[PDB]
């Protein structure tokens, strides 16, 4: 994980994924001023483990394509450092069923 | 026997081999007598039910099965209660009524 | 959050206009602009544009830019929708039709 | 259910100084990219 | 690919769309004259006289019901719950 | 060049009438022509040249390189180079000496209906009453070499040999 | 009478799927074509009162389908063909 | 050529059939289709075999007209006719353009210009037979015919072959 | 046509209702006739069971079991019953059990075997004409050698 | 070749068809035993002439009906032999 | 040939219905005919019937009433042409707007 | 009512889409349709291969069409087809064809750029075919230069030129400026030099769609069941626009066959070709921008297909 102060020169990003599996998370300072899942419209994120995945998938009887799609961009995504075909699941409390599960899936 | 004028009556008659005989001119041959199987057209008669709907249709509301009640004169009568879901008024407006054609459906309506 | 938000932007000009929704509607509609991973509108451009059976894309809006696209790229339509089952004028996949109806022998003899 | 929700909103709208009523919810469905008054509730 | 009884999941309840259905279906067969399992009290409409063997379970049929994998359970009109 | 010219002779022999042979003897005669120059040769006139040009076009007998002549005096020079190419003939003569061949090689009509059966649909319009085949819709009657196409083969035979001694 | 797109979606927001059926078809317009199991055209020339049929090209006198579509869906399916677009149909899933 | 296949076929009970002891009705419609009847793809169906182990499968009902739709496995026996086959058969028709050979189920035709120079039509013999240098063919008689070609109908099948060639002719 | 390349259904391997696969059966006419001769006998006690609650003898005999257990729709299995009974080579099926032994050794393909027994041959070349797959695949003496048998085995008219 | 077609009742045949066609139910009966027949009823040289006749008759307020059948007319006699000139002013005329 | 089955009982010769005469829908008010070639259709019987394909223009449908006024004329460029007037008195009822 | 079928009757459930190969229009198609006239010269009847010939399926009830018999309530019309004298564009897929041009090359018809180039392996990755020729377009429309060696390849080293749509023609531009409008043959050629791994890179599929198909060499014909004649007063006879579209790309064709024939100026060829191209187009689509439309004799614009498809009350 790398932080930069400004703005970091195109060659270097460009020279970030040359270490597979390794991988460098890139942040702003200004960006982490504030942690974003603490504000209120954020519900809390869980990251999976494969088992887990391939027990969802198989309950509920879905392909991964026909998850809830969740882009990497995001900056949960980001915060949480996902990768693709990891599975997230989100508890948001409800104002009908008042604890309601869900799951996504990063691009 | 009552024919097509007389209200209780039938215009057309459709033998099992699936050929439709209309009733006017079925006269002048003088009789028909019916064998289980076939299918004969009847007017409508109390208690058929039939779709009933009055445009934009927005609300599933918009259309509902009734039960007919064969009256005289022309407009379709209606009671009052029924006339905030379709959002009418009894000025001008005008109601398209749809009667199924199958048992089956006839039986949806009743039961949805 | 967008999602949230977004529920709370739309449930606003409801109860603006003093009408009750139920929250189950609004939140279904909220979704389905989500699910994408990102905000989806609705318009020729914002969910016509997805993958989804070629005969119920070009119902909607751009019916002749949407089937040359799709003889083009030689798109196959499953015939799981309901639009397109209706323009075939066979018995849809929903409601009274959604299940099948068979005869058993079982209970029959008895 | 998807009809279902689509009626029960749109509606509503039938019957329809922070921007409101049918043409807000307009930008809403639209997505649109700008809008006539952004604002901002701060705590 | 037909899951076996005991694993079964869906609702023993009988949908509404599906009682609609099965009273269609047994409807327009009793009108083309199929066998009636019931004693009728005089009735003649066939839609009533359909009514009346779901009443008492008498109707003959089975329900198959898809899930969205593409496989189905099938539930027995006699052994589904009613109402 | 003579193989190839005797080649075009018979060519002409086979396809086409004098004239177009005359042309091709003409521009065989001068090196180079620009699209004015068979009219000072010849006694024909343009329009027609351009009926014959067209027929030329139509096979692949001869080529034809477009150029400007680039002086500006006035519009400058609209000059057209036609030049046989070798290549496309013998390709197309042997395209279409093997198809001729091909069709050397390689039926029921009713009167009324106009209509055309073959032999399957033989096994289908016998009837078992009468003793003849039916027509299908209008049940009318139905009513209805290789030697002469080998002779004409024989003045095919020439050619083929005067294409192989081209060859080699 | 018309019976349109709104009208439609109420009866599908009551689920009622035999209805529309109907009411697009027997109250409509029904068609009955076949279509060829090779090709998915409509290619098939259906010479019966012989129980006769061919669709020419793609050869075959044998794998023919029945269906029936509401008339108008025939025009759509011609119209693109004679705009050069191949609505082939196939009554068996091979994606599956 | 006789051979044996197992068939699948599709029947449709009105629901007045639907009394327990339907399955018999079921075998009887089976029967009644099946045999004597032609299928242009697996040729002339002859009889079924395995009567009592007939699978019934599950029986679904359709939409509109309430008619009960089934799907049954059977083992059967068909005659499938083929190209460059040799058969014989015995006359029934004469034509000018041929004698018509009866091989089991099915008519095969055979073109004059099939048959060899020496044999000639006859329309002065009753009835009209074909006398060649030697073999006189006429109804009764008993000729060996190879299979030229063969068209296939869903349905219904006819064809054609000669005699022409060697090891052929009258039996 | 025969290159010994058939239909699809009519392909060499085949698969059983029970999910088996099965090479494709051919039938020579002599047990084609028996066959079809056998099962109308079992089924014509199937009929009587749920009742309660020369080879010209043979023609008839046959026509009149056509007329109990076949409803006499069918012209074709009458025309074929016949076809089967005068061209039949082999009459017991004790005769023709020797005989479906016999013609299957090598292997060869169902078509082939088929018409073999189906037909009259006596030299390698009569067959191999009709036949034409015959020609490198088997010796001719080895093929006569069976014909000869074949004409031996011949059940006497 | 053939493909007229004739509308004649199975179950009578006594007559050709005497029939009665009824637009309304959009359907063709038998007047006699009353059986439905049918189902679903649906519901460069000349331009120039006529071009400068067209002038000539306008000019002269002829009414269309005469400025037709003298179109009718011209269309006959046309480029037919026996004419063999005139200039196309004769004929106009 | 194609003749209307509306009756054509009330039309005096000339093809008109003279004023005053009681009228219903289906009935035809104008008798109007063409001529049709022979070869042109022979279409079901109209090599039989040989002569004139039957234009009238019936009364609408659902009205009548009684012919109030019919008058004939030549027009501009000289067609004889007719028209006819029917009068029906319309007596409120349920239906009937206000 | 209509007549039993022994056929086995099945409910469609897969539906797949492509383009017609013209071998395939040809083996469907019962008539070449040669003459523009509509009626016979005894003015009953049918021409007999004109727009309208008994081949195809027939109106008016009386008329058994003849190569199905039945009647036109069974009938399901039939399809002839056209031969175009010269190859022209299919309207609707002009600018994908624009794209695929720039994406490819114009000589040796060769993806430009190439597997080892690492963004093109990236973009390769997509599963959706639209955003993989978007992506892929979005580079290969940039390099100008197809390349003969590649540092860790094809020939024919020729700079790829600029294309434009202009006019319902599309110009090449080369730098080397050099301007070449870019005839129909040239790029069908190139389509067809196109590498199975290349269109199939791209958004095509082997089968059922090649670029080969969206130029079109040949035409189907609708049965006159798409486009039936309707009659004014019932003694007028009234025709369609099609049949009238028909007639002219019709009429088109035979000239430019007769100038292509013999006596060419290729200025008049030219301009006949750009007029076959134009009939066709508004054929299909009328309202195409900045072109004129085709105006029937009374003035109105032409009701092309892509109109009756096209809004609210078109056949959807
Ligand atoms: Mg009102
Ligand atoms: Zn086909
Ligand atoms: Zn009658
Ligand atoms: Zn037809
Ligand atoms: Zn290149």
């Amino acid at each position: 994980i790398f932080v930069y102060q400004n703005n970091i020169t195109p060659s270097a990003m460009k020279l970030v994924p040359s270490i597979p599996p390794a991988t460098i998370e890139t942040f702003n300072e200004a960006a982490l001023v504030v942690n974003i899942t603490h504000h209120e419209l954020v519900p809390k994120h869980i990251r999976l483990s494969s088992d887990e995945k391939r027990e969802l998938l198989k309950r509920y009887r879905l392909k991964e394509s026909q998850l809830p799609r969740i882009q990497r961009a995001d900056p949960v995504a980001l915060y949480l450092g996902l990768k693709r075909g990891e599975v997230v699941k989100i508890i948001r409390k409800s104002e009908t069923s008042g604890r309601y599960a869900s799951y996504r899936i990063c691009m | 026997r009552n024919g097509p004028n007389e209200h209780p009556g039938a215009k057309y008659v459709i033998r099992d081999s699936g050929d439709r005989i209309d009733l006017r001119y079925s006269k002048r041959a003088g009789d028909i007598q019916l064998q289980y199987g076939w299918k004969v057209e009847r007017h409508i008669m109390d208690n058929d039910p039939v779709l009933f709907n009055r445009q934009p249709s927005l609300h599933k509301m918009s259309m509902m099965a009734h039960r007919v009640k064969v009256i005289p004169y022309s407009t379709f009568r209606l009671n009052l209660s029924v006339t905030s879901p379709y959002n009418a008024d009894f000025d001008g407006d005008e109601m398209n009524l749809h009667v199924p054609q199958s048992e089956e459906t006839r039986a949806e309506l009743s039961q949805l | 959050a967008g999602r949230a938000a977004l529920y709370k932007e739309v449930y606003n000009v409801i109860a603006s206009d003093g009408s009750y929704v139920n929250y189950r509607h609004m939140a279904l509609l909220v979704d389905v602009m989500t699910t994408q991973g990102g905000l989806t509108s609705v318009t020729r451009h914002g969910f016509n544009r997805s993958n989804t059976g070629a005969l119920m894309r070009c119902s909607f809006e751009e019916t002749v830019e949407i089937l040359f696209e799709a003889g083009a790229s030689a798109e196959l339509d499953d015939c799981r929708g309901v639009s397109e089952n209706v323009i075939l004028g066979q018995m849809a996949p929903i409601g009274t039709g959604a299940f099948d109806v068979m005869i058993d022998e079982e209970s029959l003899v008895k | 259910v998807g009809v279902l929700a689509a009626q029960s909103i749109g509606e509503p709208a039938t019957q329809m100084k922070v921007t409101s009523g049918v043409p807000r919810l307009k930008e809403i469905l639209n997505v649109a990219k700008n809008m006539k008054t952004p604002s901002l509730t701060v705590y | 690919k037909a899951i076996p009884k005991d694993q079964r999941a869906t609702t023993p309840y009988m949908t509404k769309y599906e009682r609609a259905r099965i009273l269609g279906t047994r409807a327009l067969q009793i009108s083309m004259n199929a066998p009636v399992f019931v004693d009728l009290e005089g009735e003649t409409d066939p839609l009533r006289i359909a009514m009346k063997e779901l009443a008492e379970k008498k109707i003959p049929l089975v329900i198959r019901r898809y899930l969205p994998d593409g496989s189905f359970e099938d539930w027995s009109v006699e052994e589904l719950i009613v109402d | 060049d003579d193989i190839v010219k005797n080649l075009l002779k018979f060519v002409v022999r086979g396809f086409y009438g004098g004239s177009f042979v005359l042309v091709l003897d003409a521009i065989l005669f001068h090196s180079v022509l620009a699209e004015d120059d068979l009219k000072q040769l010849l006694s024909i006139n343009k329009t027609e040249l351009g009926p014959l040009i067209a027929r030329l076009r139509s096979d692949r007998l001869i080529s034809i390189h477009k150029q400007r002549e680039y002086p500006p005096n006035s519009k400058s020079v609209e000059r057209v180079y036609y030049y046989v190419k070798y290549p496309h003939a013998i390709d197309a003569i042997k395209w279409k000496v093997h198809q001729v061949v091909q069709r050397l090689k390689d039926g029921y009509m009713c009167p009324i209906c106009l209509t055309k059966y073959t032999q399957l649909e033989a096994v289908q319009l016998l009837n078992f009453d009468r003793t003849e085949f039916l027509c299908s819709l209008c049940d009318e009657p139905l009513v209805e070499k290789q030697d002469k196409l080998n002779r004409l083969m024989d003045q095919i035979q020439p050619i083929i040999d005067s294409l192989k001694k081209i060859d080699d | 009478l018309r019976f349109g797109e709104m009208e439609r979606d109420c009866m599908i927001a009551h689920g009622a799927a035999s209805f529309l059926k109907e009411r697009l078809m027997e109250a409509s317009d029904a068609f009955r074509v076949h279509i060829c199991g090779i090709c998915g055209l409509m290619t098939v020339i259906a010479k019966l009162n012989h129980n006769q049929f061919e669709c020419k090209g793609c050869d075959n006198k044998i794998d023919i389908y029945q269906i029936h579509i509401p008339y108008a869906a025939k025009l759509l399916f011609q119209e693109l063909m004679a705009m050069n677009i191949t609505p082939r149909l196939y009554t068996d899933r091979s994606r599956d | 050529m006789f051979f044996i296949k197992d068939l699948s076929l599709n029947i449709t009970l009105h629901p007045s059939f639907f009394g327990p002891r339907m399955k018999q009705y079921l075998k009887t419609k089976l029967l009644e289709e099946v045999e004597g009847s032609c299928t242009g793809k697996f040729g002339y169906i002859l009889c079924v075999l395995d009567y009592d182990n007939i699978d019934i499968q599950r029986g679904r009902i359709l939409p509109t007209d309430g008619s009960a739709e089934f799907n049954v496995k059977y083992r059967a026996v068909v005659f499938k006719p083929f190209k460059g086959e040799v058969v014989d058969g015995t006359v029934v028709s004469c034509s000018q353009h041929g004698f018509e050979v009866q091989v089991g189920p099915m008519k095969v035709f055979v073109t004059k210009h099939l048959m060899p120079q020496d044999l000639t039509f006859n329309a002065g013999s009753n009835p009209p037979s074909y006398q060649s240098s030697e073999d006189v063919i006429t109804i009764k008689s008993r000729i060996r015919v190879k299979i030229e070609g063969c068209i296939s109908q869903v349905s219904s099948i006819h064809a054609i072959g000669s005699i022409k060639e060697d090891y052929l002719g009258a039996i | 046509a025969a290159t010994l390349q058939l239909g699809q259904e009519f392909q060499l391997k085949q698969i059983n209702h029970q999910g088996e696969e099965e090479e494709l059966i051919a039938l020579n006419l002599s047990e084609a006739r028996l066959v079809i001769k056998e099962a109308l006998v079992e089924r014509r006690r199937a009929f009587k069971r749920s009742q309660k609650k020369t080879r010209e003898k043979e023609l008839e005999s046959i026509d009149v079991l056509l007329e109990q257990t076949t409803g006499g729709n069918n012209k074709d299995l009458k025309n074929t019953m016949q076809y089967l009974t005068n061209f039949s080579r082999f009459r017991d099926q004790e005769t023709v059990g020797a005989v479906i032994q016999l013609l299957k050794s090598t292997g060869l393909h169902p078509f082939e075997v088929a018409q073999l027994g189906s037909l009259a041959c006596d030299t390698a070349d009569e067959a191999k004409t009709l036949i034409p797959s015959l020609n490198n695949k088997i010796s001719d003496d080895e093929l006569e050698r069976i014909l000869k048998e074949l004409s031996n085995l011949e059940t006497l008219y | 070749p053939n493909l007229n077609i004739v509308l004649t009742c199975p179950e009578c045949k006594v007559y050709p068809p005497k029939i009665v066609e009824r637009f309304s139910e959009g359907d063709v009966v038998c007047a006699l035993c009353g059986l439905v027949l049918s189902d679903k009823l649906v519901d460069n040289e000349v331009q120039a002439a006529f071009a400068k006749i067209t002038m000539l008759c306008d000019a002269a307020e002829l009414p269309k009906i005469v400025k037709d059948c003298a179109k009718e007319a011209y269309k006959l006699c046309h480029d037919e032999k026996t004419l063999k000139g005139k200039s196309m002013e004769s004929i106009m005329a | 040939l194609r003749m209307k089955h509306g009756t054509y009982d009330k039309l005096d010769d000339d093809g008109l219905i003279a004023p005053g005469v009681r009228v219903s829908g289906e009935d035809v008010i104008i008798g109007k005919t063409t001529p049709i070639s022979p070869d042109e259709e022979e279409l079901g019987q109209r090599t039989a019937y040989h002569s004139k394909r039957d234009a009238s223009t019936p009364l609408r449908s659902t009205e009548n009433g009684i012919v109030d006024q019919v008058l004939v004329t030549t027009n501009q460029d000289g067609l004889k042409f007719v028209k006819v007037r029917v009068r029906t008195t319309k007596i409120p009822q349920i239906g009937d707007k206000f | 009512g209509q007549q039993y079928s022994s056929a086995p009757l099945r409910t469609v459930k897969e539906v797949q889409f492509g383009l017609f190969s013209p071998e395939e229009v040809r083996a469907i198609s019962v008539a070449k349709i040669r003459f523009p006239e509509t009626m016979d010269e005894t003015q009953t009847r049918a021409k007999i291969g004109g727009l309208n010939d008994p081949r195809l399926g027939s109106i008016d009830r009386n008329l058994k069409c003849q190569t199905c018999q039945e009647g036109m309530n069974e009938c399901p019309g039939h399809f002839g087809h056209i031969d175009l004298a010269k190859p022209v564009f299919h309207v609707g897929f002009i600018a994908k064809i624009k794209k695929v041009c720039e994406c490819v090359c114009m000589h040796c018809g060769k993806l430009l750029l190439d597997e080892h180039n690492e963004l093109m392996r990236q973009a390769l990755a997509i599963k959706d075919s639209k955003k993989r020729f978007a992506a892929i377009w979005t580079l290969c429309k940039t390099k100008m230069v197809c390349e003969t060696d590649v540092p860790s390849r094809g020939g024919c080293g020729n700079t790829q030129p600029t294309i434009r749509k202009d006019g319902l023609k599309l110009v090449g531009s080369w730098k080397k400026p050099e301007l070449r409008v870019l005839s129909t043959e040239e790029i069908l050629n190139i389509f067809k030099h196109i590498s199975v791994k290349d269109f199939t890179s791209l958004g095509f599929n082997e089968v059922f769609s090649r670029p080969e198909w969206m130029i079109l060499t040949c035409l189907p014909v609708p049965p006159p069941p798409v486009r039936p004649s309707i009659s004014f007063n019932e003694s007028q006879r009234g025709e369609d626009d099609l049949t009238f579209k028909l007639a002219d790309i019709l009429k088109a064709n035979i000239s430019l066959e007769t100038l292509e024939h013999n006596g060419a100026p290729h200025h008049a060829i030219e301009e006949a070709e750009s007029l076959l191209q134009f009939h066709v187009a508004t054929y299909m689509d009328n309202d195409i921008a900045g072109q004129p439309q085709a105006l029937q004799k009374s003035g109105r614009p032409v009701k092309s297909i892509r109109a009756r498809l096209k809004g609210k009350e078109g056949r959807i």
